[PDB]
RNA sequence: AUGCCUCAGAAUCACUGCAUUGCAGGAAUCUGCGCAUGGCUCAUUACAUCAGACGUAAUCUGCCGCCAAAAUUUUGCGG
RNA sequence: GAUGGGACGUCCAGCGAAUGAAUGAAAUUAGAACCAACGCCUCCACCCGGAGGCAGUAAC
RNA sequence: AGCCAGUGAUGGCCGUGUAGUGGACUGCCAUGGCGUUGACGGGAGCGGGGGAUUAGGGUUCGAUUCCGGAGAGGGAGCCUG
């Protein structure tokens, strides 16, 4: 007679305005699996450029995070970077710490510096403080983020 | 009124200058179109329909190109599975 | 007049920073529309490169999609019901992207009678056009909330498009989950 | 290189509608010529064998162009010879009783 | 010290030279393009500017190159 | 009466822009049996009506 | 020797504005961000290609021809393109 009513998750929807992913209609009852986890749920995902592999995560998941590198349309180009994660207090942000060795001529010798990059980091990962991240490039996503993670090891 | 002469009725000022007979001044008339122009005009149009016509021709020859080519391909793979058919 | 540079922000270690140079016209802003509802008034604004932005003044109405059948109409909006923001702009009425509205449902009631036959002129109809209804209807569903909505005379859709950037006010209906979690708020 | 068609007694009807002609209503289109079988293809086009290779050559003559219930009748001669159909056939029915 | 006319946008100067109801040159104005380049100086300025290496899949782009174009019931006469 | 086949007529169907839907590939296993209608091949010389099976087979 | 948050400081959500990304900007939410590897503040100073002095390592100058930036007494606003 009439077609079976959805619900909401309750898990991921407590925000103000609807959580949705604008590159699929999770309200589409199509013939043709063109987007489908082994779920059955409708879920748009993508396989960014290098050689890096989508998370099983993220394809059967049910985050949103529209600044995702592999659920959303935020593109990775420019160069690639490591790091020790140094802390994860923010809110899907984690600032990430670089250590280097720099070369004085005069005397022949090295010192140590060091570098602080605050990077988006999606749901599909979870690192703590100490372990060892690959970063890619994007565009700017807010004042100070230009950097997006690929593969926590 | 229309299709009537013009090249007559446009009136000639008289310029009386010493030393010579007075010059006679008349403007240049605009807007006159004659066998010329309108042959001009409708070239136009006959040189610009031959251009969408042999852009179709080049489109239709391409075409045909695809074609032979995947029709080559499917006989060569319906060889084989005959083949294979009648060696079983 | 209004910059959109970073000149005027503090640094992350907290500093001030010492500005030369002066303010560019490649990085101007311009005022809000502050779009509302009613008769059409649209401003051109020259942006850069030549081209021609509109500016949406007091629009009411546009285009709105029923997604799962694929179509289309032009409808009256009626009033706003929500906003994310604040209801601030709900009390003002004003039209921006993602704003719940209400529409007058008449030409989704027609059109679903010209397509499938039900209505919520059908029975002066062409033998093949009756055939064709009930292939149609042998296995399509409406669901219980868009039916409603339709009887009642109207039904509930977000804008799609940004007003103040076109001009124009375009919008999908509501539909499954969504239509549920907007209609709790509502109550 | 010589031409496969002449000789043929096999003809070619171009616009035949199967759902709305049946077969008694194309056989009268020929009636002074024994007729052999007659097959429909669905793309509106049909294959008509005839007894004497003599036939079917006055037949596309005084044909081509025709009307016969509108579509003009587009008709040409085909190579489609009865006898190699019939040692199709056979193979087929040997080939299908090996199968089965 | 930034203006620009060719065979090829617009001359009835009551402008000039020859002819004798024309042929040329054409002051002035309208139109189209440029004046955001060049030249000068070094006051400001340390997550700024700059240099080496990279991006714009986050965008705009006249002049220049190679190209493309099948929408549109108009006009005259008799009503 | 047939999501039956052909005509006839009556509204749309150009580039660019706005919103919504579809396309923008696949690359982790081998054989059978029934019912719906779709395509072909054989009969009973054809037609009539009334039978029985997958030789081949990019799509239309 | 501590700096940053009323009035944006670091991040998140829906938007607005822009040619376009972005706390660039409005509303709501969390407590974050930087620092003895010298932040914050002060002094001198347009940056570079390069010049001077040459065992080697170094020290010092670069307003000035080429490249980049900024300005037209001071400082603000804008039209046409
Ligand atoms: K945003
Ligand atoms: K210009
Ligand atoms: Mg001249
Ligand atoms: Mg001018
Ligand atoms: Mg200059
Ligand atoms: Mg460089
Ligand atoms: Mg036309
Ligand atoms: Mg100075
Ligand atoms: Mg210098
Ligand atoms: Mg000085
Ligand atoms: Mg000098
Ligand atoms: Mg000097
Ligand atoms: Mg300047
Ligand atoms: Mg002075
Ligand atoms: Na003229
Ligand atoms: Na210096
Ligand atoms: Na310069």
């Amino acid at each position: 007679n009439y077609a079976r009513t959805p619900t909401v998750d309750l898990t991921v929807q407590h925000e103000k305005a609807y959580q949705r992913q604008t590159a699929v209609n999770e309200n589409i009852r199509t013939a043709s699996k063109k987007h489908v986890n082994r779920s059955g749920h409708i879920r748009y995902s993508k396989k960014i450029g290098l050689g890096f592999a989508t998370p099983k995560a993220a394809i059967n998941g049910k985050y949103i995070d529209r600044k995702c590198p592999f659920t959303s349309n935020v593109s990775i180009r420019g160069r690639i970077l490591r790091g020790v994660v140094h802390s994860t207090k923010m809110r899907r942000s984690i600032v990430i710490r670089r250590n280097y060795l720099h070369f004085i001529r005069k005397y022949q010798r090295y010192q140590k510096r060091h570098r602080n990059i605050t990077v988006h980091c999606s749901p599909c990962f979870d690192p703590k403080p100490g372990d060892e991240v690959v970063v890619g490039q994007c565009r700017p996503l807010s004042k100070t983020i230009r950097y997006n993670v690929l593969q926590v090891v | 009124g229309r299709t009537d002469d013009v090249r007559k009725y446009v009136i000639r000022r008289k310029v009386t200058k010493e030393g010579k007979k007075d010059r006679f001044k008349a403007p240049k008339i605009q807007r006159l179109i004659t066998s010329t122009i309108r042959a001009r005009r409708a070239k136009k149009v006959r040189v610009a329909i031959d251009k969408v016509r042999k852009s179709a021709a080049e489109r239709r020859e391409y075409l045909r190109l695809v074609g032979a080519r995947r029709r080559a391909a499917r006989q060569r793979k319906a060889a084989r599975h005959h083949s294979s058919r009648v060696n079983a | 007049g209004i910059v959109r540079s970073r000149l005027h922000k503090r640094k992350i270690t907290g500093g001030k920073t010492k500005i030369h140079r002066k303010r560019m016209k490649a990085e101007l802003g311009r005022l809000p529309a502050n779009t509302k509802l009613g008769p059409r008034r649209v401003s051109p604004v020259r942006a850069r490169g030549g081209n021609f932005k509109l500016r949406g003044l007091r629009l009411d109405t546009g285009n709105f999609a029923w997604g799962t059948e694929a179509s289309a109409q032009r409808a009256r909006i009626l009033d706003v019901v929500y906003n994310a923001t604040s209801n601030e702009l709900v009390r003002t009425k004003t039209l921006v992207k993602n704003c719940i509205v209400v529409v007058d449902a008449a030409p989704f009631r027609l059109w679903y009678a010209k397509h499938y036959g039900i209505d919520l002129d059908v029975k002066k109809a062409s033998s093949k056009l009756k055939r064709k209804w009930e292939y149609r209807r042998k296995h399509h569903k409406i669901e219980k909330a868009l039916a409603d909505q339709l009887r009642e005379g109207r039904l509930l859709a977000r804008i799609t498009s940004r007003p103040g950037q076109t001009g124009r006010a375009d919008g999908a209906l509501l539909e499954g989950a969504e239509l549920q979690f907007y209609l709790k708020k509502l109550d | 290189k010589p031409d496969p068609h002449e000789g043929s007694s096999v003809v070619f009807l171009s616009p035949i509608f199967r759902t709305s002609t049946t077969n008694g209503q194309i056989r009268e289109l020929f009636t002074g010529m024994r007729v052999l079988r007659i097959r429909t293809y669905r793309q509106n086009y049909a294959y008509v064998y005839l007894d004497s290779a003599a036939a079917a050559q006055k037949f596309v003559k005084e044909k081509n162009g025709t009307e016969f219930r509108g579509k003009k009748l587009r008709v040409a001669l085909s190579t489609r010879s009865l006898q190699k159909e019939k040692d199709r056939a056979e193979r087929a029915n040997l080939l299908s009783d090996a199968h089965n």
